[PDB]
RNA sequence: UCGUUGCGGGUCCGCUUACCCGCCGCAAGGCGGGGACAGCGGCAGGCGGGCUGUUCGGCUGGGGCGGCACA
RNA sequence: GGCAGGCUUAGAACCCGGGAUCCCCGAAUGGGGCUUCCUGCCGGGGCCGAAUAGGCCCCGGCGCCCCGUAAGGGGCGGGAACGCGGGGAAAGGAAACAUCUUAGUACCCGCAGGAAGGGAAGCCAACAGGGACCCCCUGAGUAGGGGCGACCGAAAGGGGGAUAGCCCAAACCAAAUCCUCGCGGGACAACCGUGGGGAGAUGUGGGGCUUGGGCCCGGGCAACCGCCGGCGGGCGGUAGCCGAAGUGGGCUGGAAUGCCCCGCCGUAGAGGGUGAUAGCCCCGUAGGCGAAACCGCCCGUGGCGGAGUCCCGGGGUCCCGGAGUACCUCGGCUUAGUUUUGCCGGGGGAACGCGCCGGCCACUGGCCGGCAAGGCUAAGCACGUCCCGAGUCCGAUAGCGCACUAGUA
């Protein structure tokens, strides 16, 4: 369901400051599906999911993780950093 | 059973320019009959069935009544009927007819060699 | 039969806008391309005024007796040295016209053997003339499949179809081979001019006595 | 499979739009007489690793190893038929396969022997 | 518009994605033959009928 | 060679007594009875059989006897039988809508008159002639042009 | 005017089931009124610029009015 | 025709055959749809959650009208043109214009097939005979219709393409019948045995189809009529394979296929390419060979069912033989159809084979020809999205609007 990660300046600042990961997912994915997918694939706990649809027609999700897991650490682990 | 209204068909008075021969209303009828109209209406009501025939039953002051016979060509009881096969389709492999006709012709020549050649030659 | 598209130049949405606009009253485009001329033969993209029609009669019919009389005349023209030379054949080396060979020549089934027969009978110079006179014709025929214009050299007449001599000689440049019953003006007078260098077989000459008469 | 029509437009259309498995047939080149006596075949498709002799052009008489074959252009790069660009780099002249003669055969491919036996039959 | 339906937004996104001239490497690949794109447009000049 | 039946062209009053012969549809039942076959046997042998015809022609009888003698003596191969070798019946869709039921046939006039004389046939025939520019439809007013020209040139 | 149009009694009176009108009812059917009239279809006559198609000639001291020099 | 990085000799690319995947809308079919997106109920599953609550998400089912006892099945939309039924103009012409024509056309509504429609004598003829039908040539611009003006306009007959004939109902018998499913057998079939269910006396089935039949009697098989498409073989199509003879000497030339000289093949000198014009350099051509798979056609063989239904002979004078039909009248459209074409609507309305229908106004008599008002039918004929071939066709303002990231901007 996850297409890719957003590694822009805003996404990196959000990861370092708010424990949020930014992902590009399927346009039909809901917040429930995104949270379950993040938890299953990466074995972290998701605090909340904010979602938007970009002007280029893609769904971007800001996934805020629970307070025991590091978004920056997870990004380094997957090596997309 | 189909009930419909009798009389000539609902000819429309033209609302645009016409020569005088083309402006009449009364007495102008359709080239279809009410029997064919009833057949088409019953066919519309029973989609996929085929109309076989129809017959007049009665008239009143306003209505005419017909009975339309329709057949389901997908029914096995209808497919093999000798009359209904003309509507529902029928195929015979050419090998069957050709083989049987050839065998009949061969036997007929063999019989006629005995039973007709002396009478023909004499 | 040749023609154009029946609706060519005529399927645009156009109309004449009358006078008063300061412009000529030919039909013009209706839409965004408005002042552009349309549909007239003098307009770019307009219809061709008098194009070729596929119903046009291209065949010139001829009476059967007239056609057979012309065929007899052309056959008589082959027997003269003057007519063949005037047509443009090399007949200096030919022993005699009308040129007739024995009926055994019809059994030759190889191009090399047939070429030897032509060489010994004096027709090989005319075949050489055809082979060296093949040329690339000028004009647009090259794009349509008429790149090569080849001369005519020798017409071979055999008695019947399917003789091996036909397949033996049919690959020579400018050489036509037909059975005697298939004689026609296209092989007897190429270019519409009489007198063709013809090699008759003896059996074909016998068979000719009951044809085209 | 290449048109049998006698029209030049259909002939050229077939040649230009022939797929790759048909364009392989345009790489056929005459073998040398010694190779003909050795293999029993008169033509073979030119393959990288073959040695060919250039029979026409500026590089006529030059023998070299075929370094590259392009099926799309139907061209071959032959070692020795080269030149230098303005920057000094060496570039190959694209040679049509019909202008070379095969003098060495690269027979390390098992399929090539099957093609050879088919043509010798 | 401030308030959009998703279908109209997606069609606008498709137009935004397609609106771009051909890449320079494509120009070099085609030897300056492919220079323009039919999907190139300006927002003020050519209007989508979305 | 399978013989072909010979019948008389009908002698019309216009002809004035000139009679000729033509190829008939098939051999008559009387002609076949003269040689000892019925319609089924003849059709099995491949002869064309016309059960409708009443005439009996001696030339037909002699040709039948000769060919049947060759067939029975094995010096001739009869053709395939003159009976239906295929049965292809298509499923009919929308017969009422296309006017193929009895009411549609009556309205199209096939119950009373011939198909060639029905009005829809006339419409289609004249439409095809005008489209192709056939025999008389290649020129409009051909009869009137002929009439005026005949008057002018035969005055 | 033909048909729808039926049932009785002596061209006339009556009846209701036809048919029509309204009420209740999902429907089934019930209530009331009219009634073989009306309405409806065909045919026929009258009124009919409501609507459709057309015609409103020629000569001419320019056209028009006039005249007929239009036979 | 770029820059990289890869795939591939463990056999890629490419071509042909067979499969997998196949978003949303679309007949679109759970319901909506002012945004190709949104949303409901039921069943199962997952997730958040303390929870079995509650909530959210995924998957499947849920259109209308019908047939069928049910299971289950059918129609819907599309396709360049062609086909069938229906509704149906005007412009223009007639040197004005209305009847007329244009034209049953343009166009519209509905319905099919690879063709459609038509087709098997209540025929045509004229006392001599043809013999279902369609399409082609002719009859012929003839008969005829018509402000008898413009103009419209057959048919029989003849010559060809092609060839094909049958069934339903009834007479007579009266459930001997058909469909479905379970089990056993049976080429994976038909069918056979058996049991349950459905249809069926308001009639399944047998029989019958102008060389009329039913009914009664006698004789004979060359009986007749149907169902299945298994097994084998052949051929063709949807990729391909083989296929002759110079790259010889010199000249010009950047480069030869050109020029001079010399050889060769030819069943192959159709045509194209290659650094200029090539029979022999290459692809090809004449000619030949070829498919694991899919598809089509022909042949042989094979399995099964029926109430003798088949053929010949005699008897009969009893039975059956198609209705708002034939026909008459009024109005209308149409037709060459004219006191006489076909049909639709209103009104009236037969007979029965000892009868009925037709033979250019009606009736009478004679003579002749037939049996309407039920159904089917190959072949031979239309068309062009598409595939192949050809060309005294055009050659970038031409030719299709489009030789090109054209039905595009
Ligand atoms: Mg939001
Ligand atoms: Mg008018
Ligand atoms: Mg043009
Ligand atoms: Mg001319
Ligand atoms: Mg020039
Ligand atoms: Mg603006
Ligand atoms: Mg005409
Ligand atoms: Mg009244
Ligand atoms: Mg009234
Ligand atoms: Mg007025
Ligand atoms: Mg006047
Ligand atoms: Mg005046
Ligand atoms: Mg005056
Ligand atoms: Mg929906
Ligand atoms: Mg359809
Ligand atoms: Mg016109
Ligand atoms: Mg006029
Ligand atoms: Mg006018
Ligand atoms: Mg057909
Ligand atoms: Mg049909
Ligand atoms: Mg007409
Ligand atoms: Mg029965
Ligand atoms: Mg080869
Ligand atoms: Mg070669
Ligand atoms: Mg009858
Ligand atoms: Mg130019
Ligand atoms: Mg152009």
């Amino acid at each position: 369901m996850i297409k890719r990660f957003v590694i822009t300046e805003k996404a990196l600042r959000l990861a370092e400051r708010e424990n949020k990961i930014t992902i590009i997912v399927e346009r039909t994915a809901t917040k429930k599906q995104i949270a379950d997918e993040v938890q299953r694939l990466y074995n972290v706990k998701v605090e909340k999911v904010n979602t938007l649809i970009t002007p280029r027609g893609e769904k971007k999700a800001y996934v805020k993780l629970a307070e025991g897991y590091s978004a920056m650490d997870l990004l380094t682990k997957l090596g997309v950093l | 059973r189909v009930r419909l209204i009798r009389g000539p068909f609902n000819r429309r008075r033209p609302d645009s320019g016409r020569r005088p021969k083309r402006m009449g209303v009364y007495g102008i009828t359709a080239w279809k009959s009410w029997r064919q109209v009833a057949e088409e209406r019953a066919a519309r009501k029973f989609p996929g069935l085929e109309v076989l025939n129809s017959y007049w039953v009665a008239d009143d002051g306003i209505y005419r009544y017909f009975e339309v016979i329709l057949i389901d060509c997908n029914q096995p009881t209808i497919q093999r009927d000798p009359l209904y096969s003309g509507i529902c389709g029928r195929e015979v492999p050419r090998r069957r007819l050709a083989r049987r006709l050839r065998e009949r012709q061969r036997k007929l020549i063999e019989h006629l060699k005995k039973t007709l050649l002396p009478k023909l030659k004499g | 039969p040749k023609g154009v598209y029946e609706g060519a130049g005529k399927e645009h949405s156009c109309e004449s806008f009358g006078v008063g606009l300061g412009i000529a009253r030919i039909p013009r485009y209706k839409g965004h391309l408005w002042p552009r001329g349309c549909f007239a033969p003098n307009t770019r993209g307009g219809r061709r005024a008098h194009p070729p029609r596929p119903e046009k009669k291209l065949h010139e019919e001829i009476n059967w007796k007239e056609k057979n009389l012309a065929i007899r005349s052309a056959i008589a023209a082959t027997a003269y040295k003057s007519w063949v030379a005037a047509r443009g054949h090399m007949v200096e080396k030919v022993p005699s016209l009308p040129l007739v060979v024995s009926g055994d020549a019809e059994k030759i089934a190889k191009a090399k053997e047939a070429k030897k027969l032509f060489e010994v009978l004096g027709l090989w110079p005319d075949v050489e003339r055809a082979a060296e006179g093949v040329k690339i014709r000028a004009g647009k025929g090259k794009m349509r499949g008429r790149r090569y214009k080849e001369p005519k050299s020798v017409l071979v007449v055999v008695s019947e179809l399917d003789v091996p001599l036909i397949g033996a000689v049919r690959n020579f440049p400018g050489v036509d081979v037909v059975p005697v019953s298939h004689l026609n003006m296209l092989v007897l007078a190429p270019g519409g001019v009489p007198g063709r260098l013809t090699l008759w077989t003896a059996t074909a000459v016998e068979r000719l006595k009951g044809l085209f008469l | 499979p290449f048109t049998a029509s006698a029209q030049p437009r259909k002939q050229r259309l077939s040649l230009y739009a022939a797929p790759l498995h048909l364009r392989r047939k345009l790489l056929n080149a005459k073998l040398s007489p010694e190779l003909q006596k050795k293999l029993g075949v008169k033509r073979l498709p030119v393959r990288r690793g073959d040695t060919v002799l250039i029979m026409r052009g500026d590089f006529k008489g030059v023998t070299g190893k075929v370094v590259k074959v392009d099926l799309k252009r139907v061209r071959i790069f032959v070692e020795g038929a080269t030149r230098t660009n303005s920057r000094g780099q060496t570039v190959y002249y694209p040679i049509h396969p019909s202008k070379v003669m095969i003098v060495d055969v690269d027979l390390s491919d098992k399929a090539r022997q099957k093609l050879i036996e088919r043509r010798k039959r | 518009a401030r308030n959009k339906p998703l279908g109209k937004k997606l069609r606008l996104a498709a137009a935004l994605n397609s609106n771009r001239n051909p890449p320079l490497w494509v120009i070099a690949k085609t030897k300056r033959r492919v220079t323009r794109s039919p999907a190139r447009r300006h927002w003020r000049r050519q209007k989508l009928k979305a | 060679m399978i013989p072909k039946p010979v019948v008389q062209v009908p002698r019309s009053i216009k002809s004035g007594g000139v009679t000729k012969w033509k190829e008939g549809r098939g051999f008559s039942l009387g002609e076949l009875k003269e040689v000892g076959l019925n319609a089924e046997q003849a059709r099995l042998l491949g002869l064309p059989v016309d059960t409708r015809r009443d005439s009996v022609w001696p030339q037909n009888v002699e040709a039948l006897r000769k060919w049947l003698i060759e067939v029975l003596e094995g010096k001739a191969t009869p053709p395939e039988p003159t009976l239906p070798k295929v049965v292809k019946v298509k499923r009919k869709r929308g017969r009422a809508f296309r006017g193929l039921t009895s009411a549609g046939r009556r309205s199209r006039g096939l119950i009373s008159t011939r198909f060639r004389e029905t009005h829809n046939y006339k419409f289609k025939k004249k439409a095809k002639e005008r489209r192709l520019k056939k025999r008389h439809e290649a020129t409009k007013g051909l009869g009137n042009v002929l009439r005026i020209s005949r008057i002018i040139n035969e005055s």
